[PDB]
C-alpha cells in the first residue's frame, strides 16, 4: 500500500487528479453561474 | 457614452439581437411535442438567454454599433463611470490567484532542494508537504514583499552563472 | 569486383555496342558526327509536327515543326562544342580530344541538319 | 618494426562482389588496399554490403576511400581480434602505408612521436576574430 | 583540410582517438597530465569533420576541438 | 476589431525582435558553445555532441528570424 | 523431432506495485532517476523497446505476449462503449423504423457552457451529434432489434476486456510460456487458419443463416421491428424458419446426403445489392462465410505438428532454390523465427495493405442495408480506412530497417536472397529513382501543361476528352469484362459483383446507392498521380531499409543504431542518415500520397455516382463536373476545396459548428508544428539558459535542468503534429460537407 500510494503520487497522476479537480470546479460554477462576464 | 458607445439596455441592435437568437430556438421547438425531452432541453435554452440578455443590460454594458458588449479598460474610465467589474476588478482577481500559484510552487522547489535527492522529489510529489504549502499561500502577497523588503527574494549577481561576454 | 549481370556482361550486347557510331574506333570524328547525327536529327522531327502549336495547320505543321527540329539542333550542337572545350582543355580514341571533339561536333551539325531537312523531304 | 611493402598478388576474400565497390575515381585519383592475416575461415560483413568469407592466411581488399578501410579494420580488430594494416595506392603505381603509422596503434602512446596541432592553451584563452582581421585570408583565432 | 586543435586541458583519456573514423589523431607522451600523455593530430588532411571526438572528449569545455575548412575529395568523404 | 489586431502586431514585433536580439547578442558565445565567435557569422553546427547543435549560430537565428518577419509583415 | 506441447513457468514474477514507483526500472540507463528534462522523454520513448531492455528472446516474447493482451482488453472497452452508447444515448430504435430519413445518432452532449447546440435534430424526437461510423447498419445487419440485444453486448464486452486483462496477468505473472512454446510457428498457423479464421467464419455463418436472414427478411417486407419474433424463437421453433424458407423443412438430410441444392433458397448467388436496402443480400453473405469457413477450415490442416503428415515450412523454403538467386530462401525460417521485428514488418505491410482493399471493396460492394445511400457513412469509412492502411505501410518499413539494424547477422545469410538484394542496392535505388522522376513529369506535368494552356486560351492544346485524350483503355476493357461475366465466364452468377462496372443504377429511398463509374482522361491522369506518389513512398522507405547497416556515405552506420540524428557536419553534413528519418520523411510522402487518394474519391463520388434520383434522371451533388474540371490544379483550388469548403466555413450557430472550430484548430496544429521541423534544438537550448538565468535570479529554478528536445525528438514531433493538423483539417472538411448535403 506505501508504494501504491507511491505511484499515486507520481507526476502523470498528480496532474490528471489535480486538472480533473480543477476542470470539475470551473464546470460546476458555470453550471451555477452560467455566462459570467461582468463581476458585478 | 464612453468612446460613442451606448448602453446595451438602451441600445436598439442590442434587443434586436436577442430576438434572433430567441426565434432561432422557437423554430426549432415546433418540431418537438409539448414535454418531450427534446423541447424541454430547448426550454431550458431560450430561459438562459433571456436571463442572459438581461443581466448584461441589468450589469450597465456598454454596446456599439454592431450591439454586442464592449469592455472598458482605462482604470480611470472605468472607476470614473461604474465599469470596474469588466476588467479592473478581474484584474487583481487573476493575480491573486496567478501570484498563489507561482508562490506556492516556488515554496516548494525550495523546500526540497535541502532533501538529499531533489530530483525523485520533483517526479515523485511529496503529497503531504504540497498541501501544506497550498493552504499556506492564501497570504502570498504578505509573504512576498516580506522576503522582497528583507533580500531574500533575489540571488546575488555572483551565485548565477552567465555565458562568456 | 562489380557485380557480374547477363546485361552488364554478355556477348550479344557488347557485340551490338562495339558496331554503334559512339564505340566504332578508327573512323574520323567528324564521319562519326555524321553518322550519329544523322540518325538523331532524323528522328527529331517526329514530334514536332505531331503535336507542336501549329499540328492542325494542314500545310504549315510540316514546315513549322521541321524548321523547330532544326533549331533544336542547333542548340545541341551549341552543348557539344562548350562540353568539349570544358572537358579537354590539357586518350586512346581521337574523340576525347580538344581536336577530336571539336570536329565530333561540327559533323553533328552538319549531319543533324542534314536529317532534319531529309526528314521533311520525306513528307513533301 | 619495418615499413611493410605491399604484395599485390595476396589472395582476396570469397565474395561475389557487389554494386558498392570501386568507381572511376579508383582509376585516375586513388585507392586503398588493407591487408591482414586470419587464423582460419569466418564470414565477416563488408563494409561496402553484403557478406564475405576471409581466406586463412593472407587476405586483400580494396575500397573506394579510407573511411572504407578503417571501417573494416575496426570490425577485425575488436570482434575477431585480428590485426590488419592497409595503404593508399595511386594510379601511376606508388603504394603509401598508413595506420598503423608507426607500427603501434594510435590509441597506445608510443615513445618518438611528435606532437602536432597542439595549443598550450585552452579555448577560453584564444584572441577575438577582430585582431585576426586582414591576415590575406579567413583565419580563425585558433590558427594563430 | 579541416582544422584540428590539441589544447592543454587534456588528461589523456584516449577517447578522442578511439573514436575518429580516420585515424586522424594519436597519442604522444606528455608531462602536463597525470596520465602522462596527449592527444595528437598530425594526419589532419585525412579529417571529415565529423566531431566524433569533440563527442568523446570528457573535458569542459573540450581539449580537442575541430574548425571546418577548405573543402576536398578526402574531407568531403568521397568514393568518386 | 482593431484592438486584437494591433496586439497581434505587437506580438510579432517583439516575437521577431527577440530572435533577432538573441542572435546578436549570443553571437559570440553562450554555455552551449562558450567560443562560438571562432567559428565566424555562418556555420552548420557544432555536431550531434553535447545534446545536438543544430541551428547554433548567429545565422541561423537570423533564418528563424525571417519567418516570423513574413508572419508580422 | 522437439514435440509440439505446452510449456510454460511457474510464477515467473511477482506482483507489486514497488516497480510502480521506480520510473525507469526496465532500463538500465534510466533506472538511476532523472538529472535532466530528457529523462523524462527518454521514459516513454523506450517503455515498449522490450528488444533492447533484455538480450534474452524469452523475456522479450513474454512481454509481447502479454501486451498484447492489453491491447485486446482495451479493444473490448472500446467496443463496449459503442454498444453501450447505442443502447442508452442513440435513437437506434426510431431509426429502424425510418432509416431513409433519421440520421444515425449515438452521442449527446450535456448542456454546459452553451455547447447543447450540438445536440442537432437528427430525427425521431432525439437530439445528438450524427455519428459516422456506421454501426446502425451494422447491427441491423446482424438482426439488432432493440436497445436491450445492444445493452447486454456492451455487458458481455466488459466482461471480455476483463478477460483480456487477467489473460495478461495470468500469462506474465503466473503461468509464463517458454520461448520453445512461441516457436510452434506450424503450430500457431494450423490454429489460426482452421481455428481462428475458419471457425470464426462458420460460427458468424451460423448466426447468419439462423438469425440476420430470418430478421432481415422480415424487416425489408415492412414489418414493425416490434413484431418480429424474437432470434431465440426462429432458433427453437423450425416451424416459423419453414414458412421463411422452405428449405428448413427438410432439416439437416439435404446437408449429409449432398442434396446442397435443397438449401437453394437461403444461400444463392445473386450478386448485386438488394434494391429495398440497396445492401449486397445477405443470402449471399451467408453463402460466402460458409465457403470461406470450409476453405480455411482445410487450409489449417497443411503444417506438420505432431503425428508425421503435413509440410515443414522449412523444407518448403529451402527446396524453392533457382539458378538466378544462388542459395534462395535458405535462413529465412532462422530470421521469421527469431525476430519479432522481421514478423512485424511483414504482417504490417499485409495489414496495411489489406485495410485499404477493404475501402475499395465496401464502397464498391456496399455489405449493409442503407450503407450506401448514407453518404457521409460511405465517405468516412473508405476515409478511415485507407489512413489506417497507409500508417502501417510505413510502420513495415520502419520496422524492417530495426531487424536490418539489430537482428541482421552475416553469418546466417551468405549468398541468399536476403544477401543478393544487399549486393545490389544502387541498382535498386537508381532506377526507382529514375522510374519515380519518370513518373513525376509525366503525370504532374500534364497538369502544368493544362493549367498553362488553359490560362493562354488555348483549351484545344489541353489534355482532356474535348482536346488531346488520354483514355484509360486497360481499365474500361476490364469494366466491361466484369460486366459480361455472369454470361459466359460466371454462368451461375445472376449479377455483376458491383454496379460500378456497368448495368442500371440502384436507387434507395430517392438516392443513389451505386451505379456505373465511367473512366475518362481526368481519371487517366489522376490514376497515375497515384502511382507516382505510391513509387515514391516505396523510394523512401525501400531506401532506409537497403542502407540501414552502410552506404557509400557511412560505411558504418550500423554501429551508429537505427535512431539517431546525423553523424556530424562532416563530408559536407550528414543529418538525417539514419533509417529512422527514412520512416520520418516517408510518413509526409505518405500522407502526401493519402491526401489525393481521398480527394480523387470524395470528387469523383460526389460529381458522378451520389445524387437525387428524380423524374428526369440522376442530378449529382456537384454535378459531374469532374470530367471537365479536375484536369487542372486551379479546377481542384476552385471546384473541389474552395467550393466544397462552404459547408464548413458557415456552420457557425448550427449543429455543425464543431467541425467549423476543428477545422480551424486542425489549421493551427499543423502550422504549429513547422516550427519544430524548421528550426534545431541549438537555437532552443541558448534560449533556455537566459530563460533559466531568470529563474534562478528568482531562487525558482528546478532541480531537473530543463533541456531543448533532443534532435530526433523535434523531427519526432514536428511530424505528428504535422500529420494530426494536416489529417484533422481534411477530417473536418469532409463531414461538414458531405453531412451537410449528402
Ligand atoms: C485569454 C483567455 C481567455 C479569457 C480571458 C477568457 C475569459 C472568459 N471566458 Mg473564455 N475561453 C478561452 C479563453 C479565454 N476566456 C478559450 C481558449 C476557450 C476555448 C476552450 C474559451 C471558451 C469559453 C467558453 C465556452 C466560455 C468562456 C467563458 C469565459 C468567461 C469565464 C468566467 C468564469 O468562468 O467565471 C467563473 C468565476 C470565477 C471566480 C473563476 C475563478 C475561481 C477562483 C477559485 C476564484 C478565486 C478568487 C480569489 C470569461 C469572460 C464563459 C462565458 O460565459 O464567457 C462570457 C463560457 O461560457 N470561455
Ligand atoms: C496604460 C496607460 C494609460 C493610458 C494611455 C491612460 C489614458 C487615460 N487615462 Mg488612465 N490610468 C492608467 C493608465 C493609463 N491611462 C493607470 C495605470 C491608472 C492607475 C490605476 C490610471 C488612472 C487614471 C485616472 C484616475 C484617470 C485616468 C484618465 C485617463 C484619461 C486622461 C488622462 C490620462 O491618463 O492621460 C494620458 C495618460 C498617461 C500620461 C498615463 C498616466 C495617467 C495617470 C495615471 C492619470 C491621469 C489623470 C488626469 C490627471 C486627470 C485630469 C482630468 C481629465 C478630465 C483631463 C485617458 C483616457 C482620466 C479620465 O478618466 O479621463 C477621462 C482620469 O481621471 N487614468
Ligand atoms: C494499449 C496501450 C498500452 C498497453 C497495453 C501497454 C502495456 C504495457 N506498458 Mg505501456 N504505455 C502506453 C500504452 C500501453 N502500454 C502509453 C500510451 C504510454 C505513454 C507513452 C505508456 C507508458 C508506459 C510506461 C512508462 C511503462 C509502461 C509499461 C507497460 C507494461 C506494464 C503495464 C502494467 O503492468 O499494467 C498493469 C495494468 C493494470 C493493473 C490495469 C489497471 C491499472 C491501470 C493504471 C488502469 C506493459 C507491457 C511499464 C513497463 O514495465 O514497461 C516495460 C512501464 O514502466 N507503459
Ligand atoms: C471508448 C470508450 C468510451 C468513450 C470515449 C466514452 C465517452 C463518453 N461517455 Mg461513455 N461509456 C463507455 C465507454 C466510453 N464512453 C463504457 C464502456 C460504458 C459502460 C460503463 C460507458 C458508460 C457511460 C455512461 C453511463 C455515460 C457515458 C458518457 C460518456 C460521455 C462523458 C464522459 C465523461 O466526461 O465522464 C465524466 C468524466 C470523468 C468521471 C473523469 C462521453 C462522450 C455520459 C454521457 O454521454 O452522458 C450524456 C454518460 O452518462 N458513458
Ligand atoms: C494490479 C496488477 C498488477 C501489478 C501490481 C503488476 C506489477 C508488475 N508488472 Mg504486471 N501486468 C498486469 C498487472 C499487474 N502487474 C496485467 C493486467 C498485465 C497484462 C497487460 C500485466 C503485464 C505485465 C507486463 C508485460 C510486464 C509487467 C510488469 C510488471 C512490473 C512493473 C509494472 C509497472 O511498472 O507498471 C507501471 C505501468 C503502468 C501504470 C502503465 C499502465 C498501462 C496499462 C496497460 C493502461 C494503458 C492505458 C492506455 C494508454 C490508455 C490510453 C491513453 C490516452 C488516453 C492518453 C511489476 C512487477 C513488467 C515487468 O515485470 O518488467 C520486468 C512487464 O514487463 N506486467
Ligand atoms: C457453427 C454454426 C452453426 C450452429 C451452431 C448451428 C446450429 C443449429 N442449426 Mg444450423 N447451419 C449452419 C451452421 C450452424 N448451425 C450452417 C453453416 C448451415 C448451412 C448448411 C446450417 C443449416 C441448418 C439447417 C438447415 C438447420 C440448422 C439447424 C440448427 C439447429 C439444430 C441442429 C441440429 O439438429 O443439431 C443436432 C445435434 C447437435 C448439434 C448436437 C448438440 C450437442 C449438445 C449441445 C451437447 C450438450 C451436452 C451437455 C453435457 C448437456 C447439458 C448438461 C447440463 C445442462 C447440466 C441448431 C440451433 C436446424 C434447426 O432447427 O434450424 C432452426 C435445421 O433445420 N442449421
Ligand atoms: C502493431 C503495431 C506496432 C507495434 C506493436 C510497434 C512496436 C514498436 N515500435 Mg513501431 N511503428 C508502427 C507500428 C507498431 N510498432 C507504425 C504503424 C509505425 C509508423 C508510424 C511505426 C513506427 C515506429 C518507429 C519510427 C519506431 C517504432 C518503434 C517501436 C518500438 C518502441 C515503441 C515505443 O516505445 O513507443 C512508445 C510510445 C509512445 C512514445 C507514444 C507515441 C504517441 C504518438 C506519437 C501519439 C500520436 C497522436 C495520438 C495517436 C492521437 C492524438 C493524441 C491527443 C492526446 C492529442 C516497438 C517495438 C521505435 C523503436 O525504437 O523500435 C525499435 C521506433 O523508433 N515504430
Ligand atoms: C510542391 C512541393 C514539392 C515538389 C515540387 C517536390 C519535388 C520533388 N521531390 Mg520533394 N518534398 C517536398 C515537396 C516537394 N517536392 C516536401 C515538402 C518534402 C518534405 C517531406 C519533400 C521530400 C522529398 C523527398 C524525401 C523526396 C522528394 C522527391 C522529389 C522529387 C520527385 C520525383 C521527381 O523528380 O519528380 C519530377 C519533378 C517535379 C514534378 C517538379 C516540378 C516539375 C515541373 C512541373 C516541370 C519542369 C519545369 C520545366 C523544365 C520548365 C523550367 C523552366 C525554367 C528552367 C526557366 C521531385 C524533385 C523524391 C526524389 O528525389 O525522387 C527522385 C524524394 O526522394 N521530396
Ligand atoms: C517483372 C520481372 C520478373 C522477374 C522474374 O520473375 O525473374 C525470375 C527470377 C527467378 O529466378 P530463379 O528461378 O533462380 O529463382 C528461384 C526462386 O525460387 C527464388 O529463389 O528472378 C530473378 O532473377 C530475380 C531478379 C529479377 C530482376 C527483375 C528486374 C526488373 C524489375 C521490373 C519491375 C516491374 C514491376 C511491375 C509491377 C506491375
Ligand atoms: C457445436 C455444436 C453446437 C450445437 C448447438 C445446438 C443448440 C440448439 C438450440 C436450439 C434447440 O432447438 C433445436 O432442437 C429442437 C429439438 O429437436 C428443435 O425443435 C423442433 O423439433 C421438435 C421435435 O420434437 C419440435 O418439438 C419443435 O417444436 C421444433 O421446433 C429445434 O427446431 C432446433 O432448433
Ligand atoms: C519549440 C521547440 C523546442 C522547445 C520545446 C520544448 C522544450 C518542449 C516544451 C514542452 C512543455 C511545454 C514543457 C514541459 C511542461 C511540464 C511537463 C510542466 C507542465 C505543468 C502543467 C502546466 C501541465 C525544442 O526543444 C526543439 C528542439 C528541436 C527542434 C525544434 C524545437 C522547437 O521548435
Amino acid at each position: 500500500m506505501k508504494d501504491f500510494t507511491t505511484y499515486l503520487s507520481t507526476a502523470p497522476v498528480i496532474a490528471t487528479i489535480w486538472f480533473t479537480f480543477t476542470a470539475g470546479l470551473l464546470i460546476e460554477i458555470n453550471r451555477y453561474f452560467p455566462d459570467p462576464l461582468v463581476f458585478s | 457614452d464612453i468612446a460613442g458607445l451606448t448602453p446595451c439596455s438602451e441600445s436598439k441592435a442590442y434587443a434586436k439581437l436577442e430576438k434572433k437568437e430567441l426565434k432561432t430556438l422557437e423554430k426549432r421547438l415546433k418540431q418537438y411535442e409539448a414535454d418531450s425531452a427534446p423541447a424541454v432541453a430547448l426550454k431550458a435554452t431560450m430561459e438562459r438567454t433571456k436571463a442572459r440578455f438581461a443581466n448584461y443590460a441589468k450589469a450597465g454594458l456598454l454596446c456599439g454599433n454592431d450591439g454586442l458588449p464592449h469592455l472598458i479598460a482605462d482604470p480611470g474610465l472605468a472607476l470614473k463611470y461604474g465599469h470596474a467589474g469588466e476588467v479592473f476588478i478581474p484584474t487583481f482577481g487573476f493575480l491573486y490567484v496567478a501570484g498563489y500559484i507561482g508562490y506556492v510552487g516556488r515554496q516548494y522547489l525550495i523546500a526540497v532542494k535541502g532533501e538529499a535527492k531533489p530530483t525523485d522529489k520533483e517526479i515523485i510529489i511529496d503529497v503531504p508537504l504540497a498541501t501544506k504549502l497550498a493552504w499556506q499561500g492564501a497570504g502570498w502577497p504578505l509573504a512576498a514583499v516580506q522576503e522582497l523588503q528583507r533580500g531574500t527574494l533575489l540571488e546575488k549577481e555572483e551565485n548565477i552563472t552567465v555565458s562568456p561576454r | 569486383g562489380m557485380l557480374e549481370t547477363p546485361v552488364t556482361s554478355a556477348p550479344i550486347v557488347a557485340t551490338y555496342l562495339s558496331n554503334l557510331p559512339a564505340y566504332r574506333t578508327g573512323v574520323a570524328p567528324v564521319l562519326r558526327g555524321v553518322e550519329i547525327g544523322l540518325a538523331h536529327g532524323f528522328l527529331l522531327a517526329g514530334p514536332f509536327i505531331k503535336l507542336g502549336p501549329l499540328r492542325n495547320v494542314p500545310e504549315t505543321a510540316e514546315i513549322a515543326g521541321s524548321l523547330s527540329a532544326a533549331g533544336l539542333v542547333l542548340i545541341l550542337a551549341l552543348c557539344l562544342s562548350i562540353y568539349g572545350s570544358a572537358q579537354f582543355q590539357s586518350a586512346r580514341d581521337p574523340l576525347f580530344s580538344a581536336d577530336g571533339w571539336s570536329e565530333f561536333a561540327a559533323g553533328f551539325l552538319v549531319g543533324g541538319e542534314a536529317g532534319v531537312a531529309w526528314a521533311y523531304v520525306c513528307t513533301q | 618494426w619495418t615499413v611493410p611493402t605491399l604484395n599485390p598478388d595476396t589472395p582476396s576474400p570469397i565474395f561475389g562482389g557487389s554494386t558498392g565497390g570501386l568507381l572511376r575515381k579508383a582509376q585516375t585519383e586513388e585507392f586503398y588496399v588493407i591487408t591482414w592475416e586470419a587464423k582460419k575461415e569466418q564470414i565477416f560483413e563488408m563494409p561496402t554490403g553484403g557478406a564475405a568469407i576471409m581466406r586463412q592466411g593472407p587476405n586483400l581488399l580494396k575500397f573506394g576511400k579510407k573511411e572504407q578501410c578503417l571501417a573494416l579494420t575496426t570490425q577485425l580488430r575488436n570482434k575477431f581480434k585480428l590485426t590488419p594494416c592497409f595503404y593508399r595506392v595511386f594510379p601511376d603505381g606508388k603504394v603509401q602505408y598508413l595506420h598503423p603509422a608507426d607500427g603501434v596503434y594510435p590509441e597506445k602512446v608510443n615513445a618518438g612521436r611528435v606532437g602536432a596541432n597542439q595549443n598550450m592553451r585552452r579555448i577560453g584563452q584564444n584572441v577575438n576574430p577582430i585582431k585576426v582581421k586582414f591576415s590575406g585570408r579567413m583565419m580563425s583565432p585558433a590558427e594563430i | 583540410a579541416h582544422i584540428v586543435k590539441i589544447y592543454d586541458t587534456c588528461i589523456g583519456c584516449t577517447q578522442c582517438v578511439r573514436a575518429c573514423p580516420l585515424d586522424v589523431l594519436e597519442m604522444v607522451p606528455w608531462d602536463g597530465c597525470k596520465a602522462s600523455q596527449m592527444a595528437s593530430a598530425p594526419r589532419t588532411e585525412d579529417c571529415v569533420g565529423c566531431k566524433r571526438c569533440e563527442t568523446a572528449c570528457p573535458t569542459d569545455f573540450l581539449s580537442v576541438r575541430v574548425y571546418l575548412g577548405s573543402e576536398s575529395t578526402r574531407s568531403m568523404g568521397l568514393s568518386y | 476589431g482593431d484592438f486584437l489586431v494591433h496586439h497581434a502586431i505587437a506580438l510579432g514585433l517583439h516575437t521577431t525582435t527577440l530572435i533577432l536580439v538573441k542572435g546578436a547578442l549570443d553571437a559570440r558565445g553562450s554555455k552551449l558553445m562558450p567560443d562560438k565567435k571562432d567559428f565566424g557569422y555562418s556555420f552548420p553546427c557544432d555536431g550531434p555532441g553535447r545534446g545536438g547543435t543544430c541551428d547554433i549560430s548567429a545565422y541561423d537565428a537570423f533564418y528563424l528570424a525571417v519567418f516570423w518577419m513574413l508572419n508580422t509583415i | 523431432a522437439k514435440k509440439v506441447k505446452i510449456a510454460v513457468d511457474r510464477n515467473p514474477v511477482e506482483t507489486s506495485f514497488e516497480k510502480w514507483a521506480k520510473p525507469g526500472h526496465f532500463s538500465r540507463t534510466l533506472s538511476k532517476g532523472p538529472n535532466t528534462t530528457t529523462w523524462i522523454w527518454n521514459l516513454h520513448a523506450d517503455a515498449h523497446d522490450f528488444d533492447s531492455h533484455t538480450s534474452d528472446l524469452e523475456e522479450i516474447s513474454r512481454k509481447v505476449f502479454s501486451a498484447h493482451f492489453g491491447q485486446l482488453g482495451i479493444i473490448f472497452i472500446w467496443l463496449s462503449g459503442m454498444y453501450f452508447h447505442g443502447a442508452r444515448f442513440s435513437n437506434y430504435e426510431a431509426w429502424l423504423s425510418d432509416p431513409t430519413h433519421i440520421k444515425p445518432s449515438a452521442q449527446v452532449v450535456w448542456p454546459i457552457v452553451g455547447q447543447e447546440i450540438l445536440n442537432g435534430d437528427v430525427g425521431g424526437g432525439f437530439q445528438g451529434i450524427q455519428i459516422t461510423s456506421g454501426f446502425f447498419q451494422l447491427w441491423r445487419a446482424s438482426g439488432i432489434t432493440s436497445e436491450l440485444q445492444l445493452y447486454t453486448t456492451a455487458i458481455g464486452g466488459l466482461v471480455m476486456a476483463a478477460a483480456m486483462f487477467f489473460a495478461g496477468w495470468f500469462h506474465y505473472h503466473k503461468a509464463a510460456p517458454k520461448l520453445e512454446w512461441f516457436q510452434n510457428v506450424e503450430s500457431m498457423l494450423n490454429h489460426h487458419l482452421g481455428g481462428l479464421l475458419g471457425l470464426g467464419s462458420l460460427a458468424w455463418a451460423g448466426h447468419q443463416i439462423h438469425v440476420s436472414l430470418p430478421v432481415n427478411k422480415l424487416l425489408d417486407a415492412g414489418v414493425d421491428p416490434k413484431e418480429i419474433p424474437l432470434p431465440h424463437d426462429l432458433l427453437l421453433n423450425r416451424a416459423i424458419m419453414a414458412d421463411l424458407y422452405p428449405s428448413f423443412a427438410k432439416g439437416i438430410a439435404p446437408f449429409f446426403t449432398l442434396n446442397w441444392s435443397e438449401y437453394s433458397d437461403f444461400l444463392t448467388f445473386k450478386g448485386g445489392l438488394n434494391p429495398v436496402t440497396g445492401g449486397l443480400w445477405l443470402s449471399d453473405t451467408a453463402h460466402h462465410h460458409v465457403a470461406i469457413a470450409v476453405l480455411f477450415l482445410v487450409a489449417g490442416h497443411m503444417y506438420r505438428t505432431n503425428w508425421g503428415i503435413g509440410h515443414s515450412m522449412k523444407e518448403i523454403l529451402e527446396a524453392h532454390r533457382g539458378p538466378f538467386t544462388g542459395e534462395g530462401h535458405v535462413g529465412l525460417y532462422e530470421i521469421l523465427t527469431t525476430s519479432w521485428h522481421a514478423q512485424l514488418a511483414i504482417n504490417l505491410a499485409l495489414f496495411g495493405s489489406l485495410s485499404i482493399i477493404v475501402a475499395h471493396h465496401m464502397y464498391a460492394m456496399p455489405p449493409y442495408p442503407y450503407l450506401a445511400t448514407d453518404y457521409g457513412t460511405q465517405l468516412s469509412l473508405f476515409t478511415h480506412h485507407t489512413w489506417i492502411g497507409g500508417f502501417c505501410i510505413v510502420g513495415a518499413g520502419a520496422h524492417a530497417a530495426i531487424f536490418m539494424v539489430r537482428d541482421y547477422d552475416p553469418t546466417n545469410n551468405y549468398n541468399n536472397l536476403l544477401d543478393r538484394v544487399i549486393r545490389h542496392r544502387d541498382a535498386i535505388i537508381s532506377h526507382l529513382n529514375w522510374v519515380c522522376i519518370f513518373l513525376g513529369f509525366h503525370s504532374f506535368g500534364l497538369y502544368i501543361h493544362n493549367d498553362t494552356m488553359s490560362a493562354l486560351g488555348r483549351p484545344q492544346d489541353m489534355f482532356s476528352d474535348t482536346a488531346i485524350q488520354l483514355q484509360p483503355v486497360f481499365a474500361q476493357w476490364i469494366q466491361n469484362t466484369h460486366f459480361l461475366a455472369p454470361q459466359l465466364t460466371a454462368p451461375n452468377a445472376l449479377a455483376a459483383t458491383s454496379l460500378t462496372w456497368g448495368g442500371d443504377l440502384v436507387a434507395v429511398g430517392g438516392k443513389v446507392a451505386m451505379m456505373p463509374i465511367s473512366l475518362g482522361t481526368s481519371d487517366f491522369m489522376v490514376h497515375h498521380i497515384h502511382a507516382f506518389t505510391i513509387h515514391v513512398t516505396v523510394l523512401i522507405l525501400l531506401k532506409g531499409v537497403l542502407f540501414a547497416r552502410s552506404s557509400r556515405l557511412i560505411p558504418d552506420k550500423a554501429n551508429l543504431g537505427f535512431r539517431f540524428p546525423c553523424d556530424g557536419p562532416g563530408r559536407g553534413g550528414t543529418c538525417q542518415v539514419s533509417a529512422w528519418d527514412h520512416v520520418f520523411l516517408g510518413l509526409f510522402w505518405m500522407y502526401n500520397s493519402l491526401s489525393i487518394v481521398i480527394f480523387h474519391f470524395s470528387w469523383k463520388m460526389q460529381s458522378d455516382v451520389w445524387g437525387t434520383v428524380t423524374a428526369s434522371g440522376v442530378s449529382h451533388i456537384t454535378g459531374g463536373n469532374f470530367a471537365q474540371s479536375a484536369n487542372t490544379i486551379n479546377g481542384w483550388l476552385r471546384d473541389f476545396l474552395w467550393a466544397q469548403s462552404s459547408q464548413v466555413i458557415q456552420s457557425y450557430g448550427s449543429a455543425l459548428s464543431a467541425y467549423g472550430l476543428i477545422f480551424l484548430g486542425a489549421h493551427f496544429v499543423w502550422a504549429f508544428s513547422l516550427m519544430f521541423l524548421f528550426s534545431g534544438r541549438g537555437y532552443w537550448q541558448e534560449l533556455i539558459e537566459s530563460i533559466v538565468w531568470a529563474h534562478n535570479k528568482l531562487k525558482v529554478a528546478p532541480a531537473i535542468q530543463p533541456r531543448a528536445l533532443s534532435i530526433t525528438q523535434g523531427r519526432a514531433v514536428g511530424v505528428a503534429h504535422y500529420l494530426l493538423g494536416g489529417i484533422a483539417t481534411t477530417w473536418s472538411f469532409f463531414l461538414a460537407r458531405i453531412i451537410s448535403v449528402g
